[PDB]
């Protein structure tokens, strides 16, 4: 509008509709649709397998992590010194307590997703944050004030993250095309094309 | 237009070929033949043309450069206010940067190009962050301060702007596009929420004025904040229009919010700066939420209670840069006896800060009673929410003119010919607004 | 001991090597306070003193969040009273889980 | 004089806890050899790893960023004892 | 009673005693004629117990004649007015000399009074 | 302390000053000093009398160009005899005057 | 004498200042002041809150008295000896539409439900 | 477990203590300033202020 | 140092846009976009400030480069080889600058429209993970960049060698200045 | 340079010396006081939000109520 006496922006008649008009005569894709497994790791039905198929990734987590701090020491202690005690004594409890509290980590996470899921029925933000706080207040468990509140926020806030933008964004911007006329007006003059571009294969990596 | 375009890119252009010893006077004729320009462009808009005055384009769809209600109110008061800051700053570096800083942000008022007032807006990034770590009375975490803040919120719009360059194939704003989706209006309005002060995003601003220099601080009061507006009537109310009527109960929140801690903030100062900077925060609050209503009543009073905060809150800051240079103290607790000491000082300090607390005889008070106005056109509790709070002000304004008001003091501080000089033009524009010349 | 310094007549020239001291700009300044400045030096980094208790987060809840939380409460009070007011259908604000998409009324539409 | 900030400790007490940094440094190669051993050899198992849900994802990022040890803390605290 | 009561000694502690109340009547009362018969009053109050001899009750006396005149102080003090809590106290306080005024003040370094950007 | 050689162009003590009220001579302020009384005052007070006499016939003219009378005044009313825009007088009976 | 007259000048501050020092107002002269008097320090008369609250608590059912009959006891019937001024028909219509209006409770009247409905009116407006 | 919250400098302790000593403004002094908390007491009608006050004839 | 860290590059990219070397995995560029902003940002050395700098971009430019954008990141190394010349040829201080404002993406230099061509290119893909890692890392290592202006002109005074052999950094300093309207068209 | 910290006894005979000082420990009202007074004053403040507040409801009640009353009038006819 650009003047100071009627509102800026427009509205569009609810009554009248706009037929669909596809953006090209024929649709090739170079998006490949998700697969069995995927959709198996996320069926959260069952809570049990749904928690069994996730965790082996927070347990690798963890064991990059130990591995990382036990060879942290392990490249201090000295060769050319003859050492009383055993290095492996040493360093095992590491990688184990790292492994282990990051996969119960992972589990009380994954669990209570899948069972709030199950209980309301519905896929909510509710369920991610609900799992999120649990997990960061098995976190913080004995620790100094500040963090009572803080992990549980943090862990909460890490599923609102993922979920934003990792399912309402792209689902968001489906139909923007970049190419031919814009989605919501196809009534302007831009050239139309007989198939949309394809700037890469489907990968295969 | 033209002519006004032209000037605004001689200006840096000047400097270059100046004799060193001639910066200042030659900087000033320049900033008073810019404003006589923008005179010129006044004079060359025709209100007939509804729309747009004038619109400019130099072969691209960046050089589209385009005037409207808002553009040309809030370019006039900068090409108003820039040469009182051209008197108040010494030395070829810091003309340099200033006249850099004032060319950026006024061709950024006159852009309808996104991405064009994204790349003016931005290139003075460095410049305050250079001005406000200026070596001896520059504060580094200041600078910080504001160049992250501007950085992230800046990037921001980019992303929104990049998004709607591929989407509807362009992004300027003569071209007629709207959008419902709520992550592009979010990177739109996260800038508007930045740069306009509106809580919790308001902290750059008071670490920046009080160690930015008494020119570089008006500047930033007088034309800096009122880019938000722009933005918002020129970039973001004309496409995220459903967005801004979708999240208007979380709008009036956080406006009201700032507000309400704002003015509570600004009770704990001790500074007389900072007293100022807060009393800006609190001021945006009503002009981005009469916006946000989208009606011809909120633009409009937005757009005056912006001209009217340009006027007065420049003011308030050169005088306490006057009185600093008289004292080298900022604190309210040192100066007392102000009003036996500086009678000519007082009195112009005094009308100042009527002129804050939205006094009648003054513009804040027209524009107040507009915005006040809009807000009662969506309902009365929002009004009245701002109306009471208003109160806090007054006890914020009252205690710092009682403690500067009276006492004992043994030094005469009252301003000279050259400050008379520098105030007379804003009380002028001043009293020619508040009857009504608005 | 002290001399004026400005030259009305435009000769000014400042007297470094002068005997008396110069009545310059410095001369009305404020001679300062020892615990004044350190009390503005106190204030200023109050973010030192600052520490997590219970009391801390009971006082900032109550008084920031619940300030906001009463605002939005109203604020969506006002929007369904307007609605309904106008004649609108009941619209699709963010946090409001509605199954109409009415967001913008309409012009042309008769409501 | 000037107001100051308050600095919490002692002098010599903070002195020796900074001198606790002062010990035998490894060369950074042991470590980056292994690193890429194992990364090249992750990254080849990576294109076999099942399709995880993108929460499940980002609390795996969040979880090892909370575990992660910089060298500089363990460099701090290792004792060469049982 | 206040601290700076308490700290003084017995004797002036009773002379502050009797000071606080001849105000208090001052106070207390519609005009002069008043004060002459109450002054004499409060005179024979305090002359009745000065023989007294034992501490304890003269501990007594003195706890309860404070507590009296805690309770029976005036909202409004009589106070001459050029006096501290006085009304003409500070309207036009006289100002004192040796005053720090620059002349001639924008001709002082005219072209070149500005703020500088200094840089490393 | 020996009083600054500009002490001769500032004024003196006025008669209506205290001789005790010491107040800065240098100090400048519109409204006045602190008990004023210039010389020349009578022909100052002439020439603001002037001007406000000239100021109130110009705002006697606009304001006889702007008043409006819509209803008739009871009774004969002084402004007849400046303003020709007064309403014949009709009385509470109602007899035109 | 008005003006000239002696004051004591208040002592400079010689020991750290309380953070809250900004509640205590000082010009320079001796006698420095509160923000808020009664907010801290001497109180006046040395009375307290918790007095002046009982001391109230004593007046309010007295002063209160005189109002709570009339306005809740008595009734319309009952509260005069006399029905409101009566006036033609054409002057009493326009004088019952005022909500603020002495007509409204004319008893007398065969419009009186009304006419009370109408003097208990809205709160807020409706729209 | 070694994790990032143990090297976090969580704000559990002030950094700043104030100093003990701290200015107390000069007040002109009440000689007599117990707070009276009792609207209804015996101090009112004590004897002493009977005799002092309201017996006196005047 | 400079030669080998811009040189190499557009062999690699050309071969991967030509050859059709692409992954569906996108962990590996947004590590090196997290990791190089924040141990740029922790790093007290200029040195590997510059050196991690590269990792980020590099990193968001494989991300790019995987979904078929080849002209954008074919004008992105020829951008950042322009850029990072005037800082890695250290001899004046404004031209270090004018540099590291152009790596930083600084809109008045032509190191803007580089940048801009890689952030457009994903806001097309639209994975928000990426944007949102983007915008967070990107001030990140905007801290970093501020650090080696504030290091020149508001630390101390600096004092440099007279190395007087600016073959082509005049000219790289003048093109960075200039290009950013010619190449206005790109985005 | 800085102010002398050495104060003037030249009318401390006249207007009473400065050995006095405050009693008041420079502190701000507890926490729990504080949140009952700003839960009891800021309603207060907000005196029409509630008034807006009853007569909707009311209103809202009695046309639910016509409502019902209706369905069942259109029911049975
Ligand atoms: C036997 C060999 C030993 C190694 C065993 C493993 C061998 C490798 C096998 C395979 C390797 C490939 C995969 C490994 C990860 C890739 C990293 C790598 O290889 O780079 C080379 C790297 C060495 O490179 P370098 O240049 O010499 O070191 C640079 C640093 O400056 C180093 O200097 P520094 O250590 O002194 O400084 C560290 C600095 C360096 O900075 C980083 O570490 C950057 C990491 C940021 C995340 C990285 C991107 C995450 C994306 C993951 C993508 C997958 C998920 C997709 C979706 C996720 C969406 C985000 O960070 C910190 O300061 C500490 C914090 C660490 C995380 C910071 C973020 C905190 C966020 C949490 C917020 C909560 C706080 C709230 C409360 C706050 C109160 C105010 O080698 C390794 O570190 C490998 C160690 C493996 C341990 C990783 C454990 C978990 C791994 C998966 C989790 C992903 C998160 C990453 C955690 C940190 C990883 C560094
Ligand atoms: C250091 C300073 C020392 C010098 C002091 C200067 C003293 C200033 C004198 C005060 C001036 C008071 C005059 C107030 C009236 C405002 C004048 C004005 O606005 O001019 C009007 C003409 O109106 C008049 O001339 C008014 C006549 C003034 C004299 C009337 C009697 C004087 C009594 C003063 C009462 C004024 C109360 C008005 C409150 C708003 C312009 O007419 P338009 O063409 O219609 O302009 C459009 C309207 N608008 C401005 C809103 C855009
Ligand atoms: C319940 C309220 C219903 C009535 C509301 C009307 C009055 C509300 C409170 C009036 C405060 C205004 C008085 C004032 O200005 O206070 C100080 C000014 O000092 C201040 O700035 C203190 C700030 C007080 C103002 C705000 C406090 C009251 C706020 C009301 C509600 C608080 C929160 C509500 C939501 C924001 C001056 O007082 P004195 O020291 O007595 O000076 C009088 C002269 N003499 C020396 C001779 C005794
Ligand atoms: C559409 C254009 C935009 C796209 C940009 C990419 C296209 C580039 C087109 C313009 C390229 C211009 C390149 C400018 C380079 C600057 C010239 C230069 O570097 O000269 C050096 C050359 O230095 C040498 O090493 C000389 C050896 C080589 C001499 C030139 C060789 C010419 C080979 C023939 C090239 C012809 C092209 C072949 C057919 C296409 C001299 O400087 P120094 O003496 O080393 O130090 C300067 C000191 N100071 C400035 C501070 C005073
Ligand atoms: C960058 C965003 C990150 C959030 C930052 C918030 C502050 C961080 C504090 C950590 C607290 C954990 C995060 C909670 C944020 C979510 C907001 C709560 C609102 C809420 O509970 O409603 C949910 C939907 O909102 C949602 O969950 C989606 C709302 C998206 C969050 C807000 C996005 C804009 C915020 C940006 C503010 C400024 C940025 C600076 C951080 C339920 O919805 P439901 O579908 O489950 O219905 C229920 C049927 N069972
Ligand atoms: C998929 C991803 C999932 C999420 C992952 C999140 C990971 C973290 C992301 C955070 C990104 C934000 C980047 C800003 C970091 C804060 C600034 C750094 C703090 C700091 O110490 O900077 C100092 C001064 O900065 C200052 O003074 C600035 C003060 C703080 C700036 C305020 C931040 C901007 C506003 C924040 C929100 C804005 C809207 C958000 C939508 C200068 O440090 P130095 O130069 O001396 O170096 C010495 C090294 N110690
Ligand atoms: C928690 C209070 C909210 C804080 C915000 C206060 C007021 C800000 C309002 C700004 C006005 C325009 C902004 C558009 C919406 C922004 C946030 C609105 C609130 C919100 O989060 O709603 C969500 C939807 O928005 C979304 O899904 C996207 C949210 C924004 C994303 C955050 C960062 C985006 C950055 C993108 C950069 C540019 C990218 C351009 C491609 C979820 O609400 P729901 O509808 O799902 O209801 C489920 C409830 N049961
Ligand atoms: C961790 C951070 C947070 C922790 C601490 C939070 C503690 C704060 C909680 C109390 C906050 C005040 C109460 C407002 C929320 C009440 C509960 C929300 C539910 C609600 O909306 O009910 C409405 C409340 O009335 C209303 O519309 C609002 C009335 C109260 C607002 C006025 C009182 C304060 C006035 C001060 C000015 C602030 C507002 C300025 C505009 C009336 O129900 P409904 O009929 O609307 O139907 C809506 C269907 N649920
Ligand atoms: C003629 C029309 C009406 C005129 C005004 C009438 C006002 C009547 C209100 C007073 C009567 C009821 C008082 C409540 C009963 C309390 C009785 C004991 C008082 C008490 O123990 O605590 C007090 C609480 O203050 C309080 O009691 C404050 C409660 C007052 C409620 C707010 C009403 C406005 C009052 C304004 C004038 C009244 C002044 C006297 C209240 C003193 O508290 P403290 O300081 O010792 O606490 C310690 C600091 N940690």
């Amino acid at each position: 509008t650009f003047n100071y006496v009627i509102p800026y922006g427009g509205s569009s008649s609810y009554t009248i509709n706009n037929e669909p008009v596809k953006a090209e005569e024929v649709t090739v894709d170079f998006s490949k649709e998700p697969s069995a497994s995927s959709l198996k790791l996320a069926d959260k039905s069952d809570w049990i397998a749904y928690t069994f198929n996730n965790v082996p990734l927070m347990a690798t987590v963890g064991l990059l992590a130990g591995a990382h701090e036990a060879f942290l020491h392990y490249e201090r202690t000295p060769i050319y010194g003859k050492r009383t005690y055993n290095i492996i004594k040493k360093l095992a409890p590491i990688v184990i307590n790292k492994t282990a509290y990051a996969t119960l980590l992972g589990a009380i996470f994954c669990a209570t997703d899948a069972l709030y899921e199950n209980y309301s029925g519905k896929k909510s933000y509710t369920s991610g944050m609900v799992a999120g706080a649990a997990t960061g207040a098995v976190f913080a468990i004995g620790r100094p004030l500040p963090q009572p509140l803080v992990w549980p926020l943090v862990f909460a806030a890490a599923p609102v993250i993922a979920d934003l933008f990792g399912e309402v964004y792209p689902e968001s911007m489906k139909s923007a095309r970049g190419y031919g006329t814009p989605y919501g007006f196809e009534n302007l003059d831009d050239a139309v094309p007989t198939r949309n571009p394809i700037r890469r294969n489907p990968h295969h990596y | 237009m033209s002519l006004y375009l032209f000037m605004l890119f001689l200006q840096p252009l000047s400097l270059s070929f100046v004799s060193r010893s001639f910066s200042k006077i030659s900087s000033l004729m320049m900033s008073f033949a810019t404003l006589w320009s923008a005179v010129y462009m006044w004079f060359t808009s025709n209100g007939a043309n509804q729309t747009f005055y004038q619109v400019v384009s130099w072969g691209s769809d960046w050089s589209t450069f385009g005037v409207c209600y808002t553009s040309l109110y809030i370019s006039l008061l900068c090409a108003f206010i820039f040469p009182i800051c051209v008197i108040l700053v010494q030395g070829y570096r810091a003309l340099s940067i200033l006249i850099c800083i004032q060319t950026a942000v006024s061709l950024s008022i006159v852009s309808l190009h996104m991405l064009a007032f994204y790349a003016l807006f931005e290139s003075s990034l460095l410049l305050f962050f250079i001005l406000i770590g200026r070596r001896k009375y520059g504060s580094l975490s200041a600078a910080y301060n504001i160049s992250i803040y501007t950085f992230i919120s800046a990037l921001g719009f980019l992303i929104s702007a990049f998004w709607l360059n591929w989407s509807f194939g362009s992004v300027c704003a003569l071209l007629p596009n709207e959008e419902a989706n709520s992550f592009v209006a979010f990177g739109i309005f996260i800038l508007l929420w930045v740069k306009a002060p509106l809580v919790p995003f308001h902290l750059w601003l008071p670490e920046a004025h009080v160690y930015a220099p008494t020119a570089g601080s008006v500047l930033l009061a007088g034309v800096l904040l009122k880019i938000s507006i722009v933005g918002l009537h020129v970039f973001f109310l004309p496409i995220c229009a459903s967005s801004i009527v979708k999240a208007f109960p979380l709008i009036l929140s956080i406006c009201l919010g700032s507000f309400i801690f704002s003015s509570f903030s600004t009770l704990k100062q001790i500074d007389l700066k900072k007293i100022v900077a807060y009393s800006s925060i609190s001021h945006m609050a009503i002009v981005f939420l009469s916006s946000a209503t989208n009606s011809g009543l909120g633009i409009q009073g937005a757009v005056l209670y912006c001209i009217a905060h340009g006027l007065i809150s420049p003011g308030l800051f050169l005088l306490v840069g006057i009185l600093y240079k008289n004292t080298n103290t900022k604190l309210v607790f040192y100066l007392r006896g102000l009003s036996q000491q500086a009678p000519v000082w007082w009195s112009v300090w005094v009308f100042f800060m009527l002129g804050n607390l939205a006094f009648p005889l003054f513009p804040n008070f027209i524009a107040e009673v507009v915005c006040l106005s809009a807000l009662f056109k969506n309902h009365e509790l929002y009004a009245y929410a701002f109306i009471f709070f208003s109160f806090v002000g007054t006890v914020y304004s009252s205690t710092v003119l009682g403690r500067l008001k009276g006492g004992v003091s043994s030094q005469c501080v009252d301003a000279s010919r050259l400050d008379v000089i520098s105030w007379n033009p804003l009380v002028l524009a001043t009293v020619v607004t508040g009857i009504g010349y608005m | 001991s002290s001399r004026i310094a400005g030259d009305t007549t435009g000769k000014y020239t400042p007297n470094i090597f002068s005997p008396e001291t110069p009545m310059d700009r410095s001369f009305s300044h404020v001679p300062k306070n020892p615990f004044w400045e350190a009390w503005v030096f106190r204030r200023d980094n109050i973010q030192r003193e600052f520490v997590w208790t219970w009391q801390t987060i009971f006082d900032l809840a109550t008084f920031v969040g619940g300030l906001y939380v009463a605002m939005y409460a109203t604020a969506s009070f006002c929007s369904r009273q307007n609605d309904k007011r106008n004649g609108y259908p009941e619209r699709n604000y963010y946090f409001s889980d509605s199954k109409s998409n009415f967001v913008i009324p309409d012009e042309r539409e008769f409501y | 004089d000037e107001p100051k900030h308050q600095i919490p400790g002692n002098a010599l007490d903070n002195w020796a806890f900074l001198r606790t940094y002062a010990k035998p440094l490894p060369d950074m190669i042991h470590y980056y050899y292994y690193v890429y051993l194992f990364g090249f050899f992750f990254v080849y198992k990576v294109a076999d790893f099942p399709e995880y849900s993108p929460r499940v994802l980002v609390m795996a990022a969040l979880i090892g960023s909370l575990f992660y040890v910089r060298r500089d803390w363990v460099h701090r605290e290792f004792k060469d004892s049982p | 009673a206040s601290e700076a009561v308490l700290r003084l000694p017995h004797k002036l502690r009773v002379m502050r005693m009797y000071r606080t109340g001849l105000k208090e009547i001052v106070n207390w009362s519609y005009g002069r004629h008043e004060f002459y018969p109450r002054a004499n009053a409060l005179r024979m109050e305090f002359e009745a117990n000065k023989e007294l001899s034992d501490r304890e009750q003269i501990r007594k006396l003195v706890l309860h004649g404070e507590d009296l005149l805690a309770r029976f102080r005036h909202w409004e003090p009589t106070i001459r007015s050029e006096f501290v809590g006085g009304t003409v106290y500070g309207v036009w306080p006289q100002h004192c000399k040796d005053v720090k005024f620059v002349p001639n003040p924008a001709y002082i370094d005219e072209f070149k009074q500005g703020d500088t950007v200094l840089l490393y | 302390v020996p009083e600054p050689p500009y002490a001769k162009y500032l004024a003196n003590k006025s008669h209506y000053c205290p001789p005790d009220f010491h107040y800065s001579r240098e100090i400048y302020a519109p409204y006045g000093g602190y008990f004023n009384d210039p010389k020349g005052w009578r022909t100052n007070t002439a020439i603001a009398t002037l001007v406000m006499l000239a100021g109130a016939y110009a705002v006697f003219c606009f304001g006889n160009a702007r008043e409006e009378r819509l209803r008739a005044p009871k009774g004969w009313i002084p402004s007849q005899l400046w303003n020709d825009n007064v309403p014949t007088p009709v009385d509470y009976r109602g007899k035109v005057l | 004498a008005g003006a000239g007259g002696p004051v004591k000048l208040s002592p400079p501050v010689d020991k750290p200042l309380p953070y809250n020092y900004d509640f205590w107002m000082d010009n320079g002269i001796y006698p420095g002041q509160p923000i808020y008097d009664g907010m801290f320090g001497s109180m006046v008369g040395n009375m307290s809150l918790e007095y002046m609250a009982k001391g109230w608590l004593v007046l309010l059912p007295i002063l209160s008295a005189p109002f709570v009959y009339e306005h809740c006891i008595a009734d319309d019937v009952t509260r005069n000896p006399f029905v409101p001024r009566q006036y033609p028909s054409e002057v009493r219509e326009f004088l019952a539409l005022f909500k603020n209006g002495f007509v409204l409770n004319d008893y007398s009247q065969p419009d009186y439900e009304e006419m009370k409905r109408r003097q208990s009116g809205l709160l807020t407006p409706i729209y | 477990v070694k994790t990032l919250a143990d090297y976090i400098h969580w704000r559990n302790k002030p950094s700043s203590i104030p100093p003990v000593d701290e200015y107390r403004p000069p007040v002109p002094l009440v000689n007599y300033d117990k707070l009276s908390t009792q609207f209804f007491s015996k101090l009112d009608n004590d004897p002493v202020i009977n005799r002092v006050l309201r017996a006196p004839k005047v | 140092a400079f030669v080998f860290s811009t040189l190499p590059k557009l062999s690699v990219l050309y071969l991967i846009s030509n050859s059709n070397i692409g992954s569906e995995c996108v962990w590996w560029g947004l590590i090196s976009l997290w990791l190089g902003s924040i141990s740029q940002y922790q790093s007290v050395f200029v040195r590997s400030i510059l050196l991690y700098s590269s990792v980020a971009e590099i990193g968001l430019v494989l991300l790019v480069l995987q979904e078929g954008f080849s002209w954008e990141a074919f004008s992105w190394v020829s951008i950042y080889f322009l850029s990072l010349s005037g800082v890695w040829h250290a001899n004046s201080k404004f031209v270090s600058a004018i540099s590291v404002a152009s790596i930083a993406g600084l809109p008045p230099f032509l190191g803007f429209i580089g940048k801009a061509q890689i952030l457009k290119s994903l806001v097309s893909i639209n994975l928000g993970i990426l944007i949102f890692s983007s915008i967070l890392a990107a001030t990140i290592s905007f801290i970093g960049y501020l650090r080696l202006i504030r290091l020149m002109y508001l630390v101390s005074p600096v004092k440099w060698k007279n190395n007087k052999d600016s073959s082509f950094i005049n000219w790289s300093t003048w093109m960075l200045t200039v290009g950013t309207l010619p190449m206005v068209y790109s985005v | 340079n800085y102010a002398s910290l050495k104060a003037d006894t030249s009318m401390d005979h006249v207007f009473g010396d400065s050995t006095n000082k405050l009693n008041y420990d420079f502190q701000l009202m507890s926490s729990k006081e504080a949140f009952f007074w700003n839960y009891t004053l800021y309603p207060i403040v907000g005196f029409p939000i509630f008034l807006y507040l009853y007569q909707f409801n009311k209103l809202e009640n009695f046309e639910a109520e016509i409502a019902a009353a209706k369905a069942a009038k259109a029911a049975s006819e």
